[PDB]
């Protein structure tokens, strides 16, 4: 194994939230890069509302991609422009096609991959940025590559990311690093659409329970005070 | 079962007071803290040393396991 | 006039030297009702089909209004549940509840009811540890000769785990808390003829007191700590105990490199994993649990408690090292620095219970001449 | 254009734990290359060079971004 | 006997407002009964705050999910 | 040497710090309920006040001052005469039935 | 004192007692949410929607 | 010694002029336990999804070893159940049980518990009368002004019956007999 470090974040703090601006560029990445071979099936464009995009804007992406829906009255099926209810475009219809599109290897889903891998983000960010030349005395089949963070240090992961592989909207640098930041910020949101709200109840709880707990502890000590101050004696003849 | 037919009592007096006529937390810091320590000094010696070894066996359990995956000179 | 039976929770005699430990004795009533209450609303959107169950969980955590919390108030609630028990039960040893033979046995049947229940609760979402978590444990029942293959295939609904295995648990799992809900009353009934049992172990009949002002709020204070320690985890570290892998979809054609069920088996699972033999450890497993029914024939001291048996405390807190060790040693893999432990720790468990705690009272009686 | 990461990795190879692991890696590299038939590799010395590397990077990397 | 009997002193525990035996109560009782029920009430406030939110989560779970509203107007 | 230990272990139990005795800490079975029931009032009532106050202090986790503590030499065996009397009748009750 | 004068008016009679609570709780609700949210905004300034709710 | 409470079913005083009608007073204990027992084994193969539930019934009646009986011991059992009640209840009028005011009210809350339960039991298999059988009755609660549309949409899990309506009953329906128990 290899243990990733504890890289800080804009959300590591126990009352820290996600930089939604970072998410906004993060979603660009999945569509331009990862959506060719990663099947995020547990998400739709509508969940991006109130998070990174708006109704009409995100809907513009549903108009962009075609989706297989609707039994025609002829008895056949067709393609339409998607909508906000529609989940993401699945790259490939089944897993086996993905194994066929690769060197026998499968891409996992990326919906809950963060919470389904030790370290979560810090694994992933260091995974992409852990590519290096293989060491001496190592050999690998074609298609496989080297990355220390992956178990076995042997993976059919083509390098997906590199500096100036694409460009973003507002125009921030398309480095291998900043891109790697927004994307891991993006995936944590995948398996946690509640982060913005978890901390909110994360905070309401304390200033109640921190406030009640003395009072109940007093009402306890209030009633018990009869016995916390009770004396006795023994007066037979 | 209830109060009334439990057992016998003879020549016993009980004094006690309302709660309202006394502070809830008097002598909490002043008298409690020694009583905490006195409660501590009577229990630590028969509670800790198991956990002391646990911390060590938790330590050596990793180090020997840590070395074993590291290679040998051959 | 069903108002006279509810005096046992209002106007009941009970002692006055009572610690904060016995908060835990009633938190289960709060854990159980809460857990049921949570899970019941939770199953409003569960589905008992392989093709949709894992997704049907995702139907909750994403699309339901504040339902995502309910996955964790329930799930990690089940961890806080067990945290009560092994603080509820080791109590009875450290204080001597176990002389109440008619009650102590009831305290076992709950545990096997639950630990076989919870085993059916981790498996529903098809986490890739659900499957193998159900495979390994259930596979062991093939250890028996001439029937092991039958009952296992019989419970698998075939020859291996499948959709048919799932639904058969979901009903067996949605139900037993209600069976516990009534057995809870039974567990309090045999109590009611004798009442509670102080830390000193002395029959405190003289100093039994009311219940509505005193221990009610005291339990509520504990429930607050429970809800606190529960609200903390769900809000701040819900991924702590619930292993990461269980968010993976199920696939029989691939395993993780490391297997472990949920943390709470691990003191027990390690005992089996110690034994290289297959069957030779299985009977030790349930024996490790069912020893509790066997303890009360080993109350050697004509005292009761252990606040007044200092040597017992030296052993008792040493037992906790073994459990908390087997907890950790269980959740770690099979290698030489760890096998050497469980071959001892397993024996230590049976050893501390059946040799040295009896040996104490046989001595402590002699140290004070009776 | 530049990767800010290389700017940070570059500075840290100079620090103590990287240089020492680096020197160990080189003898490993020659331990293997010098020998002909070896079921051995420098995954051994590589990871310690890296577990020591990325710890410094943790301290300061998101100050730039 | 039952007259040689004497009551000890709780001045180590009582409230400061009553330690002067020469004074009388009824001048602080109205306050002493207020500060403690204030705790009882203030306690009861926050519990009610808990109830309105915690229940509405469950009730709003029974409500129509988010998945359905996507299909509703469109 | 032995006798130093009985005094010592008697101090580590702690019940000499709560104004109690050896006999008071006994487990209760039907054999002993008879014996307790057989006790005289002058001594029986003296059992309860020893017990009753130790409870109130176990509530507080408090103890008594060093003077009030119980001494080993005063750890009277007031109960053993009544006790072994009973089991002398128990064993006769059984072996005679054999 | 304020404590005593409070007692005779509200906490004395039970029918009056529950009146204070729901009333104060209602007025308490309006404040507690405003206290938390602003602080949650105060911490994570320049991160939330309402701080980008003007660009679009 | 929980042997003293079970004297009410062993050593209980009771009259001697008793008809055969009061068989029915205890058959419910047999209907209920049997019905629960049946349904419990029955739900070992039910599925709470629209796309498979009706099929999941067919999983029973065809492929299970003697399970096909269980659909009917349970289902038509629920008819024999009600045949007891309106022979159990009209009794109390023809004999005058209803003076026991503390009991008679309990005899109601069962009935509304059941008749709202059973309403959730006919609907599971998606029979084309399940759906409309759930539509019509539940639609009526829109009759109330200013809240009828809310609670109905609130229970429908949307704006009309759907998968979300189903599972919400199956749990509400698998449970109340224990509340009755
Ligand atoms: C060229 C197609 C392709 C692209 C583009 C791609 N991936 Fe991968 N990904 C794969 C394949 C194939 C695997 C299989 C790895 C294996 O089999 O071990 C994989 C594996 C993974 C894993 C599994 C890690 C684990 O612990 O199991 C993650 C996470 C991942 N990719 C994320 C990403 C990220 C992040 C990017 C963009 C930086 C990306 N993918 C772009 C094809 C791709
Ligand atoms: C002692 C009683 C129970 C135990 C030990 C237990 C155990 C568990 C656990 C640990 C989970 C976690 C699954 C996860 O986090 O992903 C779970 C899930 C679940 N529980 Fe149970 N449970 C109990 C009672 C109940 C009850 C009373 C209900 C319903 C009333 C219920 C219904 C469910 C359902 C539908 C799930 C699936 C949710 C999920 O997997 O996330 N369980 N159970
Ligand atoms: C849902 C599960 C359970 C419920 C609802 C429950 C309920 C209770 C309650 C309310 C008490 C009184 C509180 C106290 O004595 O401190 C109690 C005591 C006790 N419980 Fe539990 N309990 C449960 C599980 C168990 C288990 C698993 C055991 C295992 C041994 C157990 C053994 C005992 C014993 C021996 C007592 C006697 C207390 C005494 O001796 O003073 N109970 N139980
Ligand atoms: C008074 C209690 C109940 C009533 C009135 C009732 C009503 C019904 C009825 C009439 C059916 C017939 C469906 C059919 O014939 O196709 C049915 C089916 C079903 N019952 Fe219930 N039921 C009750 C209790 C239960 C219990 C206790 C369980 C489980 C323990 C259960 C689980 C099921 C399931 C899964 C079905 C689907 C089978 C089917 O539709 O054929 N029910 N229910």
């Amino acid at each position: 194994e290899l243990h990733p470090p504890s890289y800080p974040w804009s959300h590591r703090g126990l009352l820290s939230s996600l930089d939604h601006t970072s998410i906004r560029r993060g979603f660009q990445v999945y569509k331009q890069v990862c959506s060719s071979c990663h099947s995020m099936d547990y998400v739709a464009y509508r969940h991006l509302v109130g998070v990174c995009y708006t109704e009409d804007e995100a809907k513009a992406l549903a108009e962009e991609v075609e989706v297989q829906d609707g039994p025609n009255e002829d008895g056949e099926m067709f393609m339409r422009p998607g909508k906000l209810s529609d989940y993401f475009p699945k790259p490939y219809p089944n897993p086996e096609a993905a194994r066929a599109a690769n060197n026998g290897a499968l891409p996992p889903d990326l919906s809950y991959i963060v919470r389904a891998r030790h370290g979560g983000e810090d694994y992933v960010f260091s995974l992409l940025t852990g590519y290096c030349e293989p060491p001496t005395g190592v050999s690998l089949r074609e298609g496989l590559y080297f990355n220390p963070y992956f178990p076995g240090q042997a993976i059919g992961m083509a390098p997906p990311i590199y500096n100036e592989v694409l460009e973003f909207d507002d125009g921030t640098p398309a480095t291998m690093s900043q891109v790697a930041k927004d994307v891991c910020t993006f995936l944590r949101w995948a398996a946690e659409p509640e982060h913005d709200h978890r901390k909110r109840m994360g905070l309401k709880m304390l200033l109640m329970m921190g406030l009640l707990l003395p009072l109940v502890y007093a009402m306890k000590r209030h009633k018990w005070s009869v016995l916390k101050s009770r004396k006795l004696a023994y007066r037979p003849p | 079962r209830q109060f009334g037919h439990l057992t016998r009592v003879r020549h016993v007096i009980t004094y006690s007071l309302s709660p309202f006529e006394q502070r809830a937390f008097p002598h909490y810091f002043s008298k409690g803290i020694p009583n905490v320590l006195r409660r501590t000094r009577a229990c630590i010696l028969r509670v800790a040393p198991p956990f002391v070894a646990f911390y060590l066996v938790y330590t050596w359990g990793t180090q020997e396991f840590e070395k074993s995956k590291r290679k040998n000179p051959a | 006039l069903m108002k006279i039976v509810n005096n046992a929770f209002i106007d009941l005699p009970a002692p006055s030297n009572i610690s904060s430990w016995w908060n835990f004795g009633s938190l289960l009533g709060i854990c159980l009702i809460l857990q049921i209450l949570t899970g019941l609303f939770l199953a409003m959107h569960y589905t008992s089909d392989t093709t949709t169950a894992f997704s049907s969980v995702t139907h909750i955590c994403r699309d339901v209004n504040y339902g995502w919390i309910i996955r964790y108030m329930h799930a990690n609630g089940a961890s806080m549940f067990f945290i009560c028990l092994y603080m509820h039960v080791g109590r009875g040893l450290y204080y001597g509840s176990y002389t109440f033979l008619e009650t102590w046995n009831i305290g076992v049947i709950l545990l096997l009811t639950v630990m076989a229940t919870a085993f059916m609760g981790y498996v529903l979402p098809w986490g890739q540890m659900s499957f193998w978590g159900a495979t390994v444990i259930t596979n062991l029942l093939s250890a028996i000769p001439y029937i092991g293959t039958n009952l296992v295939e019989w419970i698998w609904g075939g020859f291996s785990v499948d959709k048919a295995t799932l639904t058969r648990f979901f009903a067996f799992h949605f139900i037993l808390p209600f069976i516990i809900m009534a057995i809870a009353m039974v567990h309090l009934l045999f109590l009611h003829e004798t009442g509670s049992n102080n830390p000193t172990g002395i029959s405190s009949d003289v100093d039994k007191i009311p219940f509505h002002p005193y221990y009610t709020i005291k339990d509520i204070l504990g429930a607050l700590l429970l809800i606190l320690a529960l609200m903390l985890l769900v809000l701040f570290a819900p991924d702590l105990l619930g292993d990461p892998d269980n968010y993976t979809p199920a696939n029989p054609l691939n395993t993780p490199p490391h297997i472990k069920p949920e943390w709470y088996f691990l003191f027990a699972y390690a005992i089996l994993r110690s034994i290289p033999n297959k069957l030779g450890g299985v009977l030790a497993l349930a024996f490790s649990i069912l020893i509790l029914a066997l303890i009360p024939l080993l109350h050697t001291s004509k005292q009761r408690s252990m606040m007044f048996r200092p040597l017992s405390q030296c052993l008792f807190w040493a037992l906790v090292a073994d459990l908390l060790t087997l907890t950790w040693i269980g959740g770690q893999p099979v290698e030489h620095p760890y096998i050497t432990i469980g071959q001892l720790a397993s024996v230590l468990y049976f050893l501390l219970i059946l040799v040295l705690m009896p040996t104490a009272g046989t001595i402590e009686n002699k140290l004070l001449k009776w | 254009l530049v990767d800010p990461l290389t700017t940070v990795r570059e500075q840290c190879e100079q620090l103590e734990k990287c240089v020492k692991a680096r020197e160990r890696l080189e003898l490993c590299d020659e331990r293997v290359s010098s020998r002909s038939q070896t079921e051995e590799d420098c995954t051994e010395e590589l990871l310690d060079f890296l577990h020591a590397r990325d710890h410094c990077v943790a301290h300061k990397l998101f100050n730039s971004l | 006997s039952h007259t040689d009997i004497k009551v000890p002193d709780f001045s180590d525990y009582r409230r400061p407002e009553v330690l002067d035996s020469t004074k009388s109560s009824k001048e602080s009782s109205e306050a002493r009964k207020g500060f403690s029920y204030l705790v009882t009430a203030t306690t009861t406030v926050g519990v009610a705050y808990a109830a309105k939110n915690v229940v509405s989560q469950f009730v709003s779970s029974m409500s129509a999910s988010a998945d359905v509203l996507a299909m509703s107007k469109i | 040497w032995l006798e130093g230990i009985r005094k010592w272990y008697y101090n580590a139990a702690g019940f000499n710090k709560l104004g109690l005795m050896r006999d008071d800490t006994i487990h209760e079975n039907d054999d002993v309920k008879e014996a307790i029931r057989r006790l005289p009032e002058n001594l029986y009532d003296d059992r309860v006040f020893r017990i009753k106050r130790a409870l109130d202090l176990s509530m507080r986790q408090q103890i008594l001052p060093k003077e009030q503590w119980t001494k080993y030499e005063e750890d009277k065996s007031y109960l053993e005469p009544y006790l072994k009397e009973v089991i002398r009748e128990r064993k006769e009750r059984e072996e005679w039935a054999k | 004192t304020l404590t005593a004068r409070l007692y005779s008016l509200l906490f004395r009679r039970t029918s009056t007692f529950a009146l204070t609570i729901v009333v104060g709780a209602l007025f308490f609700e309006r404040a507690f949410d405003q206290g938390a949210d602003a602080i949650y905004e105060h911490i994570n300034e320049g991160k939330l929607w309402k701080h980008i709710k003007h660009k679009y």
